[PDB]
């Protein structure tokens, strides 16, 4: 279960803009044994933090959509 | 289980209670509804089968 | 307890890369041995090993 | 329909288009589909492309505009 989910999650990841995937990535230690932040996204990327928070945001918005959220639906039920 | 006869049966044969090969043969019968897709994954699959 | 029959320090930490006291945890102190305790930030598994 | 009671995010809106929604008093998709292209086209920032690209996204999921309801809301 853990690992078709997280195929399916880096296929949902594969979809985006650049900054938007890899950036919710680090942002959530995924991929890596980092733990990254708002604010070290700040040092790394551009000092904007919370721009990066409306970020944050419009991607759920852009991977949500329910036409991508029913691979993620089975584990709603979790 | 319990044995009795198969007196119509063939050789190679062997009766069998549905439920009983049910539980055994699972994860094919989930790789098999993975490959047609009715449960897209695995907590749909185990939630048909139940 | 230390230097005991399960004595930690020795022969492992109980779960999965946590120190006793709670201190250093998944991975990112991964060979880490939290100095308070002096416990090895790994598995549970080398309970039955060392 | 099931799909005549979704809010619209579901479709992934976009910005500008969001606030051209919000700013018409659209609640509802059946409230969508009752409104008329013209009555878009007049209103604040929904010129051209705003009814292209929503066009496109209504013809993926199986409706249209400018439909007629009846009974409607049911709320
Ligand atoms: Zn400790």
């Amino acid at each position: 279960t853990t690992e078709s989910l997280r195929a399916a999650t880096h296929d949902v990841l594969a979809g985006l803009t650049a900054r938007e995937a890899k950036v919710l990535r680090m942002r959530f230690g995924i991929d890596m044994n980092t733990d990254y932040t708002l604010e070290e996204v700040g040092k790394q990327f551009d000092v904007t933090r919370e721009r990066i928070r409306q970020i944050e945001a419009k991607a759920l918005r852009k991977l949500r959509h329910p036409s991508r959220s029913e691979v993620l639906r089975s584990f709603l039920d979790d | 289980s319990v044995i009795t006869v198969g007196p119509y049966l063939r050789l190679h044969q062997c009766g069998l209670p549905k439920k009983m090969a049910l539980e055994l043969f699972k994860p094919f019968i989930y790789g098999k509804l993975e490959l047609r897709g009715l449960a897209t994954t695995i907590k749909a699959a185990k939630k048909m089968v139940e | 307890e230390r230097d005991g029959l399960f004595c930690a320090r020795i022969f492992g930490p109980v779960k999965d890369y946590e120190c006793l006291c709670g201190k250093y945890k998944r991975l990112k102190h991964r060979g880490v041995i939290c100095e308070k305790c002096g416990v090895e930030v790994t598995q549970t598994k080398v309970r039955r090993e060392r | 329909d099931p799909i005549l009671l979704r809010p619209v995010d579901d479709l992934e809106l976009t910005v500008r288009s969001a606030n051209c929604l919000k700013a018409e008093a659209i609640h509802y998709i059946g409230d969508l589909v009752q409104r008329t292209e013209v009555e878009l086209l007049k209103t604040p920032n929904l010129g051209k492309k705003s009814l292209t690209e929503i066009k496109d996204v209504l013809a993926s999921r199986g409706l249209s505009l400018g439909m007629r309801l009846e009974n409607w809301p049911p709320a």
